[PDB]
């Protein structure tokens, strides 16, 4: 029987009794219903309107298999600390989406649930992803291994710094920060996220007086640099003209803000960088409208995962220490979920499922954002080598300028690494270390002298 | 369960899934038309009745759209008896042709109104 | 003098004796500050951080001139019923935006100021884009105006449905429904948001037996069919590829989530569109992850006014009595700014600024989602004659089947039309027009005897 | 010819009245692309001048009302209507929606006179 | 104010709004030939009357152009009779086709004339 | 020189264009220009056909057989610049498109001294 | 009401009473009407022929609105000791333009009104584009400042020369003539405004041969050169 109506849908969406495959993608969402839902009920209706169902019966079902496609929610949980709330456990078949799409896999997963009069509130908090799903994804255009041995870097963690003002500064007063900024020992530069073609400075002359200044710090210091150009752009056909004309150039590496500039163009940019050789820095600009509360939104461990498959090379993890907010063991979590092959289920952390990659290359995590010399030595422990960190006013922010302050990073982060590598304690013996280094570099005695005091101590609202 | 006609059931847009319009209901709808400004005026066709495809099958090109306009738009009229006897009259000349009323938004340049008011032998 | 150092934001971007230009983009922030923090300090940092500062003195400011490139916060206004919230009012300068590209109005507006530590929160009401900065876009590909006269339908909403189950069905059954849905009188079907191409179906199957169907039920019916075609994918090619064959197949009608899919991509179709005469539906999947909660990410009215700036025909408006979230005034709120050429301020609707538009088109704002016959009066009162009211399950759902699911809200809708036109009030007699139909039509008494008793009545999270 | 002698301050004022161009240089060139004899053969119209309309106003209607009233003066025995020479693509009424429109309406006169039609 | 028909109005160019020919308007049309010194043509067609497009679309295409030659031109021709006299002869031949005066201009290579001289039984 | 033509020119067969007479004409005028240009032309009346009392399509007859009667009377061996005023108006008398034409625009004419002389 | 006939153009075009938006673009005419034409119609005249309006009547306008869309003459004042001499201020609306198409902007305002035999002469003296319409121009390519910045020329007036004769030398005399002067230091040399492609030296040959000089006088001054 065809039985018009409406049934609850926990009759069809709730199987507590159903083991998983392991071709499944695994959903943890936190939902917080409306008083008077059900849990059952609530994570039945997240389930059912993000695979299969609708709110009234519909004929068409019998028309296929539905117990074969249906999205379910096998295992409810309570949250310890907070009043009506739980972590609903939905699996969705392998069958319901489009290979190596990450536009799809949100589109059915976070669609429209989050917007439901039944819920107050939910959030996506991870996903695991079936290594059947993940093999259809190219992944990042290089990842770790290969960038290293691409720019002979190896040994320490790689440095960067973001050009200031954010916006206002001409194509050739750029490529003048950029020189000054690069022959001082950092291996990078970059245009800051929304740096992209404005009047006061066009992206081609941006591009080439760049590459100028990135060339003769080559020259002079011996090492290889590059200078992440933004391709970030209003339409496809604009991002694509950016990273041709980059190509053109011969330089190492290019840029995309992956969440404004979109996922279906990102995909894009990230094909093209592997059939071009290009290393691909992705900034996270917009992620904290998403993820920074723990009531609503989609976690950024979600968003990390979605971006190694669609393809980065690096992408910002956060700092810890800096202006940015950011936990230690939150933050840890998703930074193996980026560089690991394999990374185990660990509550204490956030990662609620035991997340496989099949050989997909790692994507080196960047720490950015209101750091300076005397961070060197707990951002060392924290990520180790395979990292990036980035100091944009940390460096034109010093006394004697960009060379100096260029000097006064790539020093102290040396000096960290001998120490470690020696078996010194950094976390114990992090300000000693660096006191010492001062006593033979003034570009770096000069340095502490100015941010000695400065430290971002708030109360987090992303936890665990 | 009843199964819906797919013989002789074509559809003439706006107000056409409804019973068939009575004299006072078809004066209403002209009146709500002359209330809120809007010009009328008369079109009318003999031989496609209906959208096809002739000349071209592009996206948004169909054949059929535009009717013949039955003198002048009605600029400044107010009474309805007016554009009710402009029917009568383009029913006399024309008896084997649809006829359709349509009321303009002179600022927006859009037709907020526009129903079948009289339909040949056979429809 | 250069000094380095940290100093407050506020020295520098709070400026509250600034007059606003008419040439500045300019944003309304609900900002809630961690404790201890001045909201003048708050608001500073928002507006520096946004556009060109950092969190330390840089020299590379003296290269150019930061008065007339700064965002600027110049008021500030306590948020009644709140503790410790504020509005700040932040204006952009013109030349801090690339032409034509949403991507980069968003990138230097919601960056990175979201995530900072010293605030605890932080939402995104509205914005006033300046009308020398709208004529930089396209804009909707046709328009109101447009599409009515090319699809030659007048006086009266639009009627569209979505195909269930959401997932699963073949290509030849997804046509098989689609020709009886249309048959009925309804003037478009569509694909749901997340049908793009998998297993059990994949795209260009479906285009083809959809085609097939909407011309059959052209045919039949005498009036112009359509039916969203999604176009939604992993890359630009992708994309392209599915809107290419559309175009070749002659249909009126294609779809894209711009949220999932992004506004890079979302803008690369919307000029393919203007350029080759397809109407394109836009869906909002995702939005809800960003403007469900009061305190947090942007609210929708910020979406609805970038797509009409990147460009779509149609947007899904929300229903207000439907299964999803959406407050009436609010709702009508942004109605009007997706409609009208001009809308003042008014603060009891959201409103925070007065918007002009200089001749952009507008867009159809789309009802859909949990909606049936019953609401059917209400609908056509709020809406009015220029929208889309969809009814997936709402026909799907139907006793007898699709056509007659159709001909139900066909039937509703125009018994609301004639009645709203002879001078009644829907509102106060909406369900007495809908009983005085069902006598003459079996059809919708059997649909209304059907979803009599359902009603979604949760409270509201997105409140004024 | 006529590119910098009209500025010369020696002069109080120049008007190029004539140009003889000579057959060698005028043999350079394409010309028309079809001319009056292939265009009267095309459109087969022989006997009479031709007649055309400018659809007004010249700024302001909408690509479905130009379609509409191009149809009308053309089913009265113009032979052409022409876009006003300041309409190209503009807010009200952008160019491949009237191309689209006058298409349709175009076509429609030409069925229903019997005489090739043109816009 | 009158509306212009849309039923059963086809029109062939040249002189076709203007109302009928009488004999001796017909006469002065082929003396207005004969004077200028081109040389005049019947043609002839039983069937597409009116163009149309079967074979191909493109711009500057139609079918229907053509029409069939009765005889050859008459050159060196001075008599009208002697054109008013073939007219007759086609006439009597062809009382179902439509037929045409045509006058060329040999140097110029252009149809100076041309005009529907006799229209079958309906038209 | 009494046209303004100071040297002989030759086109080796190049194509010849059609001269289009446009702006502020109407039927009264349709002698004159038919007088003035002769049959390879194009007269064009955009006001002059959206501007009759009874709309486009009765515009355009009025035009079409303000024409044709010109044509014929021309190809009778009728004088244009001395009849021309009479051949309108014997066509009035069965045209009722153009009988409203003529009585809108009869007292329009259009003159002014010219700058542009010999 | 649609009412067939002639109409002064005043009736509609002259509006002395409108204040101009920031959106509309204005136009300083200097109007010598025929004797007889009064200064408001022959203003009026001006602004509807160049935006909406035509010689008669029509009924299609009842079908828009005019009133945002039509040209209109705001102010008119005589010119000093000129006799029958006045500049006329007009006003278009935004919406009248093709984004980023200077070609479209002028086929408006100057396409047909200076042949108007109501008028013994006409000049446009000035335009005022909105910022909102100029926006939608890419303008210069790079500008003054990025064109100082890429050839690393600062503190004087830039040095440029016109090779002669005008016509006549082959390529290769051409890149002789060329090398000379920029080596003596002038940034930068140029064809003559005719100097396109003819018989005796085409494009290619001398673009080629410019190219061997130019790089030669570089090379030998140390001074970025052009041509
Ligand atoms: O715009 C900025 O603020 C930065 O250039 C850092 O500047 P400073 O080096 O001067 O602080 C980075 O984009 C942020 O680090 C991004 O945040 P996250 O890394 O959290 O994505
Ligand atoms: O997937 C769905 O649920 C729908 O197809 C509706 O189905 P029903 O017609 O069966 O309810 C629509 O996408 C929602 O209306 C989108 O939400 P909104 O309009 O809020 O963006
Ligand atoms: O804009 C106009 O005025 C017209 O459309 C005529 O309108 P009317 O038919 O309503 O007068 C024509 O472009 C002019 O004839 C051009 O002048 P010319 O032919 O001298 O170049
Ligand atoms: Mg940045
Ligand atoms: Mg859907
Ligand atoms: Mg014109
Ligand atoms: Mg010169």
């Amino acid at each position: 029987e065809f039985k018009a109506g409406v049934k609850d849908y926990k009759l069809t969406y709730y199987t507590p009794e159903y083991e998983t495959l392991d071709t499944d993608i695994l959903a943890a969402f936190r939902v917080s219903p409306q008083p008077g839902v059900p849990p059952e009920e609530a994570g039945a209706a997240v389930a059912a309107e993000s695979s299969t169902g609708t709110w009234t019966t519909v004929w068409t079902d019998g028309l296929t298999n539905l117990d074969r496609y249906k999205g379910r929610c096998y295992h409810i949980e309570p949250v310890a600390g907070e009043e009506n709330q739980y972590i609903c456990y939905v699996a969705y078949p392998l069958d319901l989406f489009e290979e190596g799409s990450v536009t799809n896999m949100f589109t059915s997963i976070v669609g429209n649930v989050f917007g439901f009069k039944a819920l107050r509130a939910l959030r996506l908090e991870d996903l695991r992803i079936p290594v059947a799903y993940v093999k259809t994804f190219q992944g990042p255009p290089h990842g770790i291994q290969v960038e290293r041995d691409k720019l002979n870097k190896y040994g320490r963690p790689l440095l960067g710094c973001t050009i200031k003002p954010k916006l206002g500064l001409s194509a050739k007063n750029y490529g003048r920060a950029v020189y000054e900024c690069l022959r001082g020992g950092l291996d990078f530069t970059k245009d800051d996220e929304n740096v992209n073609s404005q009047p006061f400075m066009r992206w081609r002359d941006r591009f080439l007086f760049c590459a100028e200044a990135l060339y003769k710090a080559q020259a002079e210091t011996g090492e290889i640099k590059g200078h992440y150009l933004n391709a970030t752009a209003g339409t496809c056909e604009d991002m694509m003209k950016r990273a041709v004309f980059a190509r053109e150039l011969g330089v190492p590496i290019v840029m995309h803000d992956y969440l404004t500039g979109g996922f279906t163009a990102n995909t894009t940019l990230s094909h093209y960088c592997r059939d071009n050789g290009l290393l691909l820095h992705i900034h996270r600009a917009m992620h904290a409208v998403i993820d920074r509360q723990k009531n609503h939104g989609m976690h950024f461990r979600v968003l990390a995962k979605a971006l190694r498959l669609s393809g980065g090379d690096h992408i910002h993890s956060g700092t810890v220490v800096g202006k940015l907010e950011g936990e230690r063991d939150i933050t840890l979590g998703f930074v193996d979920l980026l560089r690991d092959d394999y990374t185990e289920k660990d509550r204490s952390r956030g990662i609620y499922f035991t997340q496989s990659w099949v050989s997909t290359p790692g994507v080196l995590p960047v720490a950015s954002g209101g750091i300076h010399v005397w961070h060197m030595p707990a951002l060392t422990e924290i990520f180790g080598d395979d990292s990036v960190l980035q100091f944009g006013g940390g460096t034109l922010g010093h006394p004697w300028g960009n060379a100096p302050g260029a000097v006064a990073n790539r020093v102290a982060l040396e000096a960290c690494v001998q120490a470690r590598n020696e078996g010194r304690d950094l976390a114990r013996e992090g300000n000693t270390i660096i006191r010492e280094a001062t006593k033979w570099s003034p570009e770096l005695a000069a340095a502490c002298e100015v941010w000695k005091e400065i430290k971002f101590e708030f109360p987090a609202m992303d936890t665990v | 369960m009843k199964v819906w006609p797919t013989q002789n059931m074509k559809r003439y847009e706006t107000l056409s899934y409804l019973p068939p319009l009575t004299t006072d209901q078809l004066a209403r709808q002209v009146d709500y038309l002359l209330n809120n400004k809007w010009v009328p005026c008369l079109e009318f066709e003999t031989d496609h009745g209906f959208v096809y495809r002739e000349h071209h099958n592009s996206p948004g090109y169909y054949d059929g759209r535009y009717w013949t306009m039955w003198k002048l738009p009605m600029f400044g009229c107010t009474d309805p008896a007016q554009v009710l006897n402009e029917l009568e009259e383009c029913k006399k000349e024309y008896p084997n042709a649809f006829i359709r009323i349509i009321g303009f938004d002179s600022n927006r340049q859009v037709q907020c109104v526009s129903f079948i008011a009289y339909k040949p032998a056979g429809y």
